[PDB]
């Protein structure tokens, strides 16, 4: 997971 | 503020084409040179252009079968067809040129530019 | 010997998104405590092992209503049906016991383990 | 594209  | 999981789209199309494999949900074949290929009406309209166009009309969208132009290479469209459930293209010197003729018929944008630039480096 | 186009699976992703979105060959209704969501099998499939479960059965497959555990929140169910076609997750301090719930029920793996880190660095 |  990452922040887009 | 959301969060996004890099493989999910990887993921998702690698299931679609489990699907495939399986004929699961398949729910048209298309048809090239008497040759018959299952598949998915929403991924090959998220591939092509020419899919995309066939499966909004109001009639077509109803079609089971789909016969593609008789000039068509079922070689090129199977290559083709793997392309669209897995992003890999199988491009070798003895099928570029029907790949790249089949991918313009369909509207696949980025195989055709692919095609153009390994023609392109081979004159 | 194949070449690999890099963002296909996340262009078939947002094309089958821009379907959803204008309710394009959508092909079940999943009704979640009266809330009404229009989807395709297929995406959903790929995306939760229940969804595979049921449309890999032989009665369910055929189904165009599929209605969804009382106890499942609609909030939560929206955010998953986004993800699933988004890789986004909209994931809240409000939100995040009804998403693992929901991902829980849907057996979205990926979703839960997330929610189960969240959850675990507030505590 | 890539060399996958
Ligand atoms: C344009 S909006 C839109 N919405 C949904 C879909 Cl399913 C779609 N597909 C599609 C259209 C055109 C092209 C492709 C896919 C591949 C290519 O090279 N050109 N397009
Ligand atoms: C296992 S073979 C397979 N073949 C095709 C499909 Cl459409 C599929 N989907 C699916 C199954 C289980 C799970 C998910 C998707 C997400 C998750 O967390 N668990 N699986
Ligand atoms: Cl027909
Ligand atoms: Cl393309
Ligand atoms: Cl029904
Ligand atoms: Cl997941």
């Amino acid at each position: 997971w990452v922040i887009p | 503020s959301c969060i996004q999981f890099t493989r999910h789209a990887s993921d998702v199309l690698l299931n679609l084409n489990r699907l495939r494999s399986r004929d699961i949900l398949t729910d048209v074949v298309i048809v090239v040179s008497r040759e018959q290929f299952r598949a998915h009406k929403t991924v090959l309209m998220a591939c092509s252009g020419l899919f995309y166009s066939i499966f909004t009309d109001q009639l077509k969208c109803n079609l089971s079968v789909i016969n593609l132009d008789p000039e068509i290479n079922p070689e090129g469209f199977c290559i083709l067809l793997d392309f669209m459930y897995t992003s890999r293209l199988n491009l070798r010197e003895g099928n570029i040129m029907a790949v790249m003729a089949t991918a313009m018929y369909l509207q696949m944008e980025h195989v055709v530019d692919t095609c153009r630039k390994f023609i392109k480096a081979s004159e």
